[PDB]
RNA sequence: GCUGCAAGCCUCGACGAGUAGGAGGGCCGCCGCGGUGGCGCCGAAGCCCAGGGCGCGGGCCCGGGUGGAGCCGCCG
RNA sequence: CCGAGGUCCGCGGCGACGCCGGCCUCCCACCCGACCCGUCUUGAAACACGGACCAAGGAGUCCAACGCGCGCGCGAGUCAGAGGGUGGCUCGCGAGCCCCUGCGGCGCAAUGAAGGUGAGGGUGGGAUCCCCCCGCCCCGGCGG
RNA sequence: AGUUCAACAGGGCGUGAAACCGUUAAGAGGUAAACGGGUGGGGACCGCCCGCCCGGUGGAUUCAGCCCGGCGGGGC
């Protein structure tokens, strides 16, 4: 709104909280991101370091569903899961283990960052990568891949 | 023009996009029209399905 | 005339919620009474942050209030915060906390009151604990938000790891000249 | 929140019937008036049309400023001719008939969207507002006769189909002290709202929550305050009108007994809604008074020091005697030895 | 604070009983009279004699 | 909750006049109608109301009760006490005193008795 | 109808801060304005200019809206504000509102007659 | 019962508040007769050294009193932070430097806007009783009771205004704390004026320091 | 006894220049809206006044005259 | 009472306007002070510019996107956006309510040009808190 | 003269501000006029002992404690 406004508290001030030496002009400056290598330069490459420039390879076409590959962390797997589910077969370690399919919660590659509990589990992934897979080797169970 | 640290930002305004600013004035206007649209059409394929 | 600069006068320290909550400001009014009479040094820091922003509050995860209650010396002591217990999902267990917070989310009240918990309001602290014995106050991770990335010397400066202000995190963003 | 009492169910007259519901949980709901104020802020600016200046306002002119070298300001002139208008000033915002300063355009935002979680948050508590006899009698109902706050009556009102069968029950109600109010305040509206189809202005009546539409809505139309809402669509505007909570609602046991489904307990969720229930307390005992004066609070607490320092003023000890004695008590004994000095006593 | 009652009187050295005043004010401007007790309100009590002034 | 309801009626009702720096309540159970969390009349489970009768003689006392807390019809006991001017003094004075209703509201309700006896 | 106390008011000024250049012109009206000339001698507060309001001016918080007959002013509408200044008559004053008529304005004073409430304008009609 | 102990405890600080009372009257005694000593010591002093044809020099003094005489404004930056470090911010103001080398040499670097001496028990007394202001909790607190100095100076030992008075004349182990505790002395403009302000007190002006004339300044401005 | 509008009240100490500029408070003022509390042909708005006042001030209230149909306080 | 800042348990002439009161404001007079505002400027009363007078109008806005701070909701989630449903012959209400197998956005993973690969505590300071010991206690606490 | 509540609505006529002007009333005017501070004079319109308790006094008490009867209300 208009109420809490900074200029009605600047009414009756003359040049209205922009100086009367340097008075408010039309773009003293330049219009946009001008002079960003000439006057400007100081700004650019203080807090925009690699703003002029070309770095890699073109890529025309590119389709995002092409490179589409979500991942999951090792300490959100069981989050796949109910909470009862990795309850039930805590009890029952003997062989009966559950499956987490990360493919169809929407998922593709499985990345090794926390820690798993003490459980054997099925993943079922697109991908795995290499601490990921050791982890649930070293905890117990099996990495299934699908496509 | 730049004063700190900030995003370069680039407003695609430079050309006359006001003379094309399509406000969505009508759109529960048209949800009433789209809604009696297939009341309309449900009525002249009465016993069909109306979805197609 | 005296020779003094006025520059430092106003100390600029919050004296009240800047919120309107009703709520909350009963919760001031409450512990300001603690503050004057009691005499204890734990009612006077809830004070100060029943007063903070958002951000001087930050979130306090269900793991993090965990690790610092597993400490030595904290078997039965309750855990305060003036803030929200967010749930984690990344932790299992939960050791039968005795928490208390301005608020606690639907899956971290649920987590500690299956674990046999209890979950306390401020309100339930001062009338059981007035003078915040047996008590560990715990924060949240305050330069844990994602603007404190971009705070630094400057992106543009040697030995910098601050983040730039970029719309857009791809190969043509600001990687060509300066970056290496 | 555990304070859900056996709330009564009246009959047509002004005496219950019989019938007990248990009070909603969605009546124990925190009351946050900063919540709707602000869903109210928002919300109310939804229904609003978009208002704009034309364009082409000002800018119909063929003006060119004649520059400098004549006593005139360099503003756009009119072209020459043979009217008043030529050699007047016509683009500027300063110039009469000209173009005003920013016009105002229609594609401001006119529409503020809430969250959906706010916008129930905020119904919560307009809801608890009107199950207190104080933030209803503070928001301007007169409700000092009716039977209970909470006002719940039986379900053959929803099959009212005549004004004289609503006009009766609000009289044995004693609700009807509320609609003379409305009465009272018709008036004509100050200002250029009267030009604007807003001549007249009224006040608003109890607020009337059904169920099941039997000609409840017809009955009760033509009573100047009231409004009628089904309970599955409550808006927060007519429940909390001009943004302030504890609007007088008329309830039906239909709409009394389904209003614990649409919000949920707190120990069971609502059925009506999708994933959704009420808003957490952030303070459960709310009575200062009770924390204060509770054993375990005043073992904490020091005496209280009802003993006002005012300023000690100074009076000066080499002139004052009696508070240089108060300093330095040998003072008195160090002037009685000096003015013994000049007493004339011979020694031996 | 006492009251006027309880007041300590105050008396010039040159104010004894016998004394001749000039009374400077009312309507015996200038008139001297003679001085001869002062009341208990600290007020003098004065004598013309009248058969003389 | 009056401390919960406080907070919101304390610069938003229908009963608060707002003037020539002052501010007053016209709630019906106040007694020095003050704009006050100790005066406000229907806040508090307990309030002392205190006002002339229907004809100009004599005082009707209000009190409200136990169980009439949600239910305003049934909320409040009307005490007509029309003696004298130290004989309802000592009336409203042992309803306030010896029944410990509403202590802190003694002599301000002692003071409007003695206002509107006049 | 004496107030409770009635004190000695001190105001430290009791001549209006009349606008600088208000009696040069008439378009100058003599409603304060605080002049921020960059050259203006009332700003920088020159000897002999006109002076500038400013906090140390302020009176008695204990006499401050205080009328010198020792009451403080309230405005009235009807009968039901004037009994709220029933309770502490001795300190506020009723004044009945000048867009009240005549018929209305009897009443008013005959009820704070009645609760021994001052009117600053009792015949006013 | 609880009105027992009370009535106890208030008839037993009573009874401590009189050997109090007792106890800072015989100590304001014997600072009084040390002070009579210490005048006459110092005259057997004089005397012996003469009468065998030679000289006594005194003690050179421990104790200055201060005062800043410039104004505020225009003031050099090296003179300005030492005039802040002797708590002379405003012009007229007194305060008391234990005198060192490292005090002297501070003196001097800020000679011409401070006019100080040695000031003498009377100075150091009637300061401290019609000026006498404490810094108690960063307030400026008249000095009307005791009280005041033993809540705050009494780990010191300083509990009376005779303490406080003897502690500063003659410097002790707790000049320091007693000195901090004074706030500066507020003195009055100097009636009868100055000979000249912006001048050295032995070419005729006033800055710098005057040996024991210092004491004609302070009744003139105290 | 008084207060306790705790966003209130009370006590003590120090301090007070200011362009450009920044921030805060406003029971300063204007137009419309949702509420709420009113006012008005026994005379509203506006306008005028050598009348009575309030506020440090922005401004405001009251009285009188003119006027003839609407207008204002408070919370947003 | 030389003591936590004032009281009189002192008093006079006039009191119904003739002879009383009205700060400020009106007129007039005197003394002291006092050059014309705005603006640019190191510097304006300037022999610098603008302004004869008065009324009305007259200039920091709206949109997009961003940053930081703050309020709020929920929380490793969050927002339902397009749309759809419907108090059914649709005022107020082009609001509000509801569900969308939440499409997607932004977060939850970064890094490399890319192919790609992809994240296991210590020390010091530290609000607060815990325990022990000795005194005191008005049994609630206080002091070391 | 007459109509009208009203011609302080008489025809570009509701309200009728400011600049400006006429007239009347009032005062002043050799340092252009105005202005700040202080006061003086003048003028126009205005303005102006009770309460508690107690002691006697002399007139009236749908007269008080208490009792009885009926009713209502009050609590960490
Ligand atoms: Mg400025
Ligand atoms: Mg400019
Ligand atoms: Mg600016
Ligand atoms: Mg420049
Ligand atoms: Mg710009
Ligand atoms: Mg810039
Ligand atoms: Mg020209
Ligand atoms: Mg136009
Ligand atoms: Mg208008
Ligand atoms: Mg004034
Ligand atoms: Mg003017
Ligand atoms: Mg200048
Ligand atoms: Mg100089
Ligand atoms: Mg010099
Ligand atoms: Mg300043
Ligand atoms: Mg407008
Ligand atoms: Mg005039
Ligand atoms: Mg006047
Ligand atoms: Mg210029
Ligand atoms: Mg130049
Ligand atoms: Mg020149
Ligand atoms: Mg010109
Ligand atoms: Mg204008
Ligand atoms: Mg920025
Ligand atoms: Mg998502
Ligand atoms: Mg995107
Ligand atoms: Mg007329
Ligand atoms: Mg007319
Ligand atoms: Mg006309
Ligand atoms: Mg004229
Ligand atoms: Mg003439």
């Amino acid at each position: 709104p208009t109420k809490k406004s900074k200029t009605r508290k600047l009414r009756g001030h003359v040049s209205h909280g922009h100086g009367r030496v340097g008075k408010h002009r039309k773009h003293p400056g330049g219009r946009g991101n001008a002079g960003g290598l000439h006057h400007h330069r100081i700004n650019f490459d203080k807090y925009h370091p690699g703003y002029f420039g070309k770095v890699g390879m073109r890529h025309y076409h590119l389709k995002r569903n092409t490179t589409f590959c979500p991942t999951i962390n090792l300490d959100k797997l069981w989050t796949l899961v109910s909470e009862q589910t990795r309850v039930n077969y805590s009890q029952k370690p003997d062989g009966p283990a559950p499956i987490i399919d990360v493919v169809r919660a929407g998922y593709f590659k499985v990345l090794g960052k926390g820690k798993l509990p003490k459980q054997p589990v099925i993943v079922k992934a697109k991908f795995f990568s290499r601490r990921a897979e050791e982890k649930i080797k070293g905890v117990g169970g099996a990495c299934v891949l699908t496509a | 023009a730049p004063s700190r640290n900030g995003m370069i930002l680039n407003p695609h305004f430079h050309k006359d996009w006001q003379k094309r600013v399509r406000t969505w004035f009508n759109q529960p206007a048209r949800k009433i029209r789209r809604r009696k649209a297939r009341q309309a059409k449900a009525r002249r394929i009465a016993p069909r399905p109306v979805s197609g | 005339g005296v020779d003094i600069r006025h520059n430092k006068d106003r100390k600029v320290h919050r004296k009240e919620p800047k919120s309107q909550d009703i709520y909350l400001r009963l919760l001031v009014k409450l512990y300001r009474f603690l503050s004057r009479r009691s005499d204890a040094p734990f009612n006077k820091v809830i004070l100060r942050r029943l007063f903070m922003s958002k951000t001087n509050r930050p979130p306090l995860a269900l793991s993090r209030l965990i690790r610092k209650m597993k400490l030595p010396g904290r078997e039965n002591l309750t855990a305060v915060v003036v803030g929200t217990i967010t749930d984690d999902v990344r932790i299992q267990n939960i050791p039968k906390l005795k928490v208390c917070a301005l608020k606690v989310t639907d899956r971290a009240r649920s987590r500690i009151l299956k674990a046999g918990g209890q979950i306390m309001t401020f309100d339930q602290l001062a009338l059981t604990s007035p003078r915040g014995r047996g008590t560990v106050l715990l924060s949240g991770p305050r330069k844990g938000r994602q603007v404190y990335r971009h705070f630094g010397k400057a992106p543009g400066t040697p030995h910098s790891h601050t983040k730039p202000y970029v719309r857009s995190k791809g190969r043509k963003f600001e990687r060509a000249r300066g970056r290496r | 929140a555990c304070a859900r009492p056996l709330i009564s169910v009246y009959s047509e007259k002004g005496e219950t019937s019989g019938k007990n519901v248990v009070m909603p949980a969605v009546f124990r709901a925190p009351i946050r008036p900063d919540i709707v104020n602000f869903v109210h802020t928002n919300m109310r600016k939804n229904k609003r049309q978009p208002y704009a200046v034309s364009e082409l306002a000002g800018h119909q002119t063929s003006a060119e400023s004649w520059g400098t070298g004549r006593a005139v300001a360099r503003i756009p002139r009119v072209r020459g001719g043979g009217t008043h208008r030529s050699g007047q000033g016509a683009f500027g915002n300063m110039c009469r008939g000209g173009r005003m300063f920013a016009p105002t355009k229609t594609w401001r935002r006119w529409h503020r969207r809430v969250n959906v979680n706010q916008k129930r948050y905020a119904m919560c508590s307009a809801l608890a507002a009107s199950a207190l006899p104080s933030l209803v009698m503070a928001k301007g109902h007169r409700i000092e006769e009716i039977p209970e706050v909470p006002l719940v009556v039986d379900d053959k009102v929803e099959g009212y189909k005549k004004t004289k069968e609503a006009v009766l029950l609000l009289k044995k109600l004693k609700a009807w002290n509320d609609i003379k109010k409305v009465y009272a305040s018709q008036r004509m509206r100050a200002g250029k709202g009267k030009m604007r189809n807003r001549r007249r202005i009224q006040r608003k009546g109890p607020c009337i929550i059904y169920n099941e539409d039997n000609g409840v809505t017809r009955a009760f139309r033509n009573i100047p305050g009231i409004t009628l809402q089904s309970v599955s669509r409550l808006d927060l505007l007519k429940l909390a009108p001009g943004g302030h909570i504890g609007r007088f609602c008329i309830w039906t046991e239909g709409a009394f007994r389904k209003l614990d489904d649409l919000y949920g307990t707190w120990r069971k969720a609502s059925t009506l809604k999708v994933d959704y229930n009420l808003p957490m307390h952030k303070m459960s005992i709310t009575d200062l008074n009770r924390i204060i004066k509770s054993e375990e609070v005043q073992k904490a607490i020091r005496p209280a020091n009802r003993k006002i320092n005012r300023r000690v003023f100074k009076k000066n000890p080499l002139k004052n005697l009696r508070v240089m004695m108060k300093l330095n008590p040998y003072a008195k004994t160090a002037r009685r030895r000096a003015i013994m000095a000049h007493n004339p006593d011979v020694k031996a | 604070i006492k009251a006027f009652s309880q007041h300590r009187r105050k008396l010039r050295k040159t104010i004894t009983p016998g004394t001749v005043l000039i009374m400077l004010t009312g309507r015996h401007r200038g008139k001297r009279v003679v001085f001869l007790k002062q009341l208990d309100s600290g007020l003098l009590l004065v004598t013309g004699p009248l058969a003389i002034n | 909750s009056p401390h919960l309801q406080w907070m919101v009626i304390r610069n938003s009702s229908s009963f608060l006049i707002k003037r020539n720096k002052q501010t007053y309540s016209t709630e019906p159970n106040n007694l020095k109608a003050r704009n006050a969390f100790r005066f406000n009349g229907l806040i508090h489970r307990k309030t002392i109301g205190i006002e002339p009768a229907a004809d100009g003689k004599g005082v009707v006392v209000v009190l409200k009760k136990r169980s009439g807390q949600r239910k305003p019809a049934s909320s409040y006991g009307k005490i007509t006490i029309n003696k004298n001017s130290r004989a309802t003094l000592a009336s409203v004075r042992n309803i306030i005193r010896k029944n410990k209703y509403r202590r802190d509201l003694r002599m301000a309700a002692l003071r409007r008795v003695s206002a509107i006896l006049s | 109808l004496r107030p409770l106390t009635k004190p000695k008011i001190v105001k430290k000024r009791t001549k209006k801060f009349i606008r600088h250049q208000s009696d040069r012109y008439v378009k100058i009206r003599a409603n304060w304005r605080k002049p921020r000339g960059i050259d203006n001698r009332v700003r920088r507060r020159f000897k002999g200019q006109m002076l500038m309001p400013n906090i140390g001016y302020g009176s008695n918080r204990k006499t401050k809206h205080m009328l010198p007959s020792g009451f403080k002013k309230f405005l009235v509408h009807n009968v039901k504000e004037l009994e709220v200044l029933m309770m502490s008559n001795k300190s506020h004053c009723a004044e009945i509102a000048h867009n009240v008529s005549s018929k209305n304005r009897k009443l008013i004073v005959e009820r704070a007659a009645q609760l021994a409430i001052k009117v600053t304008n009792p015949n006013a009609r | 019962a609880i009105r027992a102990v009370r009535l106890k405890k208030a008839k037993a600080d009573k009874k401590a508040s009189k050997v109090t009372r007792k106890l800072i009257f015989k100590r304001a005694e014997a600072y009084h007769k040390e002070y009579k000593q210490l005048y006459r010591r110092e005259i057997r002093m004089s005397r012996m050294a003469r009468k065998a044809g030679n000289y006594y020099v005194p003690a050179e003094p421990k104790l200055a009193f201060v005062i800043r005489i410039r104004g505020i404004n225009g003031v050099s930056p090296k003179v300005r932070k030492v005039l802040q470090l002797l708590r002379l911010r405003q012009i007229f103001n007194g305060v008391f430097v234990k005198l060192n080398k490292a005090s002297i040499n501070m003196l001097r670097i800020a000679e011409p806007y401070i006019a100080w001496g040695y000031p003498n028990l009377k100075s150091v007394r009637e300061l401290i009783y019609k000026r006498g202001f404490g810094k108690i909790k960063k307030q400026r607190i008249a000095l009307t009771d005791n009280s005041l100095i033993e809540k705050t100076l009494g780990q010191c030992g300083i509990i009376c205004i005779e303490d406080l008075i003897h502690e500063i004349y003659t410097v002790g182990k707790n000049f320091k704390a007693a000195n901090n505790f004074l706030w500066p002395f507020k003195l009055s403009s100097p009636r009868g004026g100055m000979n000249k302000k912006t001048t050295h007190f032995v070419e005729g002006g006033d800055a710098g320091n005057r040996e024991d004339q210092i004491n004609r300044l302070v009744r003139r401005m105290n």
